[PDB]
């Protein structure tokens, strides 16, 4: 139907929290993804 | 109660290295955000670095990175500074400054620089 | 009271499967027993008449 | 603490007869891992053990 592209910068150890069913400071207080999420989570190192 | 005092004043000819101490008496040491600052005569204060003794890591300003070495000796509850390659403009009074800590202590929640040194 | 909804869903689904299978077994047992009772009722009604 | 045990000879402290306020431990920012099994980490303060 439509696609939403959400974007943000997070900490390397915190990439694992951007997923359904996760807990932590980011998953709980910043960006919560639903458990029935349909989509793809894309991340890359942007240190440079 | 809690106070920070350092060693006296030193005079060095240019191109040498200067080491400045900072003693800590009272309170629970190694939780303080020990900071190093300076002010040129007739000019505003300029930062150079800071250190948290429990984390054992030292931060420096870009103007002084690679020229200022800062360490914190937890055993004596003291903080040390080593500055090399002194020049004509580098002469100034040097202050050792602390900050109260509160909270998780891994994330910055600190009070003001309530207590200062007597100069160097 | 002890598990958050993302995991609670798996543990509850496990409980649903077990309780639903037990209820289906019960109803099947009642349907077969009722069928035998039905046969007995037909015998009793035939004997009554 | 300041004298954690070795893993081959790990220490055990038993905690009893007290009120366990887990919002201080859970809401602390100082821990990097807080993974719970059997209970959820955000409902811990409503339970009794």
């Amino acid at each position: 139907t439509n696609v939403y592209a959400d974007s943000f910068v997070i900490r390397g150890d915190e990439v694992r929290q951007i997923a359904p069913g996760q807990t932590g400071k980011i998953a709980d207080y910043n960006y919560k993804l639903p458990d029935d999420f349909t989509g793809c989570v894309i991340a890359w190192n942007s240190n440079n | 109660q809690v106070q920070l005092v350092q060693s006296g004043a030193e005079v060095k000819k240019p191109g040498s290295s200067v080491k400045v101490s900072c003693k800590a008496s009272g309170g629970t040491f190694s939780s303080y955000a020990i900071s190093w600052v300076r002010q040129a005569p007739g000019q505003g204060l300029e930062w150079m670095g800071g250190i948290i003794p429990i984390f054992g890591t030292a931060n420096y300003a870009q103007k002084f990175q690679g020229r200022v070495t800062i360490t914190a000796d937890e055993s004596t509850s003291t903080a040390y500074m080593e500055l090399s390659s002194l020049r004509s403009e580098d002469t100034a009074v040097y202050y050792c400054a602390r900050r109260e800590a509160y909270g998780p202590r891994d994330y910055y929640y600190y009070y003001g620089m309530d207590v200062w040194g007597q100069g160097t | 009271s002890r598990l958050d909804p993302p995991e609670a869903e798996v543990q509850i689904d496990r409980l649903i499967t077990g309780r639903l299978q037990s209820l289906q077994t019960y109803v099947t047992q009642q349907l077969i027993r009722a069928a035998e009772i039905r046969a007995s009722a037909n015998l009793a009604a035939t004997k009554m008449s | 603490a300041t004298r954690f045990a070795s893993v081959y000879a790990w220490n055990r402290k038993r905690i009893s007869n007290c009120v366990a306020d887990y919002s201080v431990l859970y809401n602390s920012a100082s821990f990097s891992t807080f993974k719970c099994y059997g209970v959820s980490p955000t409902k811990l303060n409503d339970l009794c053990f």
